[PDB]
């Protein structure tokens, strides 16, 4: 209950980080796709392209 | 193109002989039916079996049809005196817009024994000489079989200009004739000493020379 003058350590200081950042990459591949529908003729209802 | 086929498949006269077919995921893997054709080299193909579950008329049931997910499959039992043909794989493709059809393979092992050939040399008629061309014959006939390679020599350098080849066809007796022309023209023909044909079969190499003067 008595202190007497000088230094003394209590306790330690963290700083926890609020936010969390995974992205591993940039952007990710694609593969061909859009020429489903940029086509220059489609297909019809009895007969639908797959 | 999108489908492929192995160039040919060997096999024996009573075992099973099966076929791989592979496409791609549009095409064939995405859920529609394949379809078989045999090519008969002369006549027109027919329809062997569609849907791989149905068995048309006039077909026999040892052509058996079955798709391993994006992969098609035909085995046969049996191999019989009509399988000399090629067999083609085709399926709806979405990418084409269209059918397609496959590479095909051709089923066959070994029947052509060796034989004996002979050859005959025919020098150009006196009426050709006046056609501002030589056309110079070689004929082979009565060998067995119909693979004979043609060189053309002039006693001093081998003749690399004009050489041809025509495929030989079965005659009377089961045997294979041909014949190897050789466009010249009679300015330079008369100048050279003599002319002959070389042919070689399994070994067997004989010469048979002419001489226009
Ligand atoms: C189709 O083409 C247009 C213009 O060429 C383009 O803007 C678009 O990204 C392409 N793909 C799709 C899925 O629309």
């Amino acid at each position: 209950f008595t202190v007497e003058k000088g230094i003394y350590q209590t306790s330690n200081f963290r700083v926890q980080p609020t936010e969390s950042i995974v992205r591993f990459p940039n952007i990710t591949n694609l593969c061909p796709f859009g020429e489903v529908f940029n086509a220059t003729r489609f297909a019809s209802v009895y007969a639908w392209n797959r | 193109s999108v489908l492929t086929q192995p160039p040919s498949v060997s096999g024996a006269p009573g075992q099973r002989v099966t076929i791989s077919c592979t496409g791609s995921s549009s095409n064939i893997g995405a859920g529609y039916d394949v379809h078989w054709y045999q090519q008969l080299p002369g006549t027109a193909p027919k329809l062997l079996i569609y849907g791989n579950s149905n068995r048309p008329s006039g077909v026999p049931d040892r052509f058996s049809g079955s798709k391993s997910g994006t992969s098609a499959s035909l085995a046969i039992t049996g191999l019989q005196a009509e399988d000399e043909a090629d067999y083609y794989c085709q399926s709806y493709d979405s990418s084409l817009s269209g059918s397609v059809f496959g590479g095909g393979t051709k089923l066959t092992v070994l029947g052509q024994p060796k034989a004996a050939p002979s050859v005959t040399l025919f020098p150009p008629s006196s009426e050709e000489l006046q056609a501002n061309k030589a056309t110079l014959v070689c004929l082979i006939s009565d060998f067995y079989p119909g693979a004979v390679t043609v060189a053309w020599k002039a006693d001093s350098s081998p003749v690399k200009a004009g050489v041809e080849t025509t495929t030989p066809s079965k005659q009377s007796n089961n045997k294979y004739a041909a014949s190897s022309y050789l466009s010249l023209t009679p300015e330079q023909w008369k100048s050279h000493r003599s002319y002959s044909c070389q042919v070689t079969h399994e070994g067997s190499t004989v010469e048979k020379t002419v001489a226009p003067t």
